[PDB]
């Protein structure tokens, strides 16, 4: 009857669909992401942090100071073998 | 003149590509259309609108 008019109801239609929900949540997921690794803290030391610096990261990751700690059974309970029989 | 009328109701045809389903717009270009043929073969089947008074 007259010139109907669906091309330009964009702007209130904007926020029932899924990409909407999608945007509005990565939007916000990406702002306070860090860039480039930065603020990784690779310099700790709080006189065993050391320890897990050089052993216990994922880069090494190897079982060997469970064995100096098995060691440390060693030097522990056979010195109470020293201490007992 | 209408010709650029009828050109940009195609680009906004192969723009309403982008919503399927307009109940009323592309009838209203079917509406246009309509009463546009009407009225050129209105015109062109018009006769000087009288009677001829020395011949007829």
């Amino acid at each position: 009857v007259s010139t109907l008019i669906p091309p330009k109801v964009v702007s209130s239609k904007n926020i029932g669909s899924a990409p909407n929900a999608k945007r509005i949540a990565n939007v916000v997921h990406f702002y306070k992401s860090l860039p480039q690794g930065p603020a990784p803290a690779i310099k700790a030391n709080t006189r065993l942090a050391r320890y897990k610096a050089k052993y216990f990261d994922g880069d090494n990751a190897s079982g060997k100071p469970l064995w100096h700690f098995a060691l440390g059974i060693i030097a522990f309970g056979y010195s109470m073998e020293y201490y007992f029989h | 003149a209408k010709s650029a009328a009828n050109k940009l109701d195609w680009a906004k045809v192969i723009s309403s590509l982008r919503i399927t389903g307009s109940t009323a717009t592309q009838l209203s270009s079917f509406k246009k259309r309509n009463d546009e043929a009407r009225r050129q073969l209105l015109e062109l089947q018009s006769q000087p609108t009288e009677v001829d008074f020395s011949h007829y």
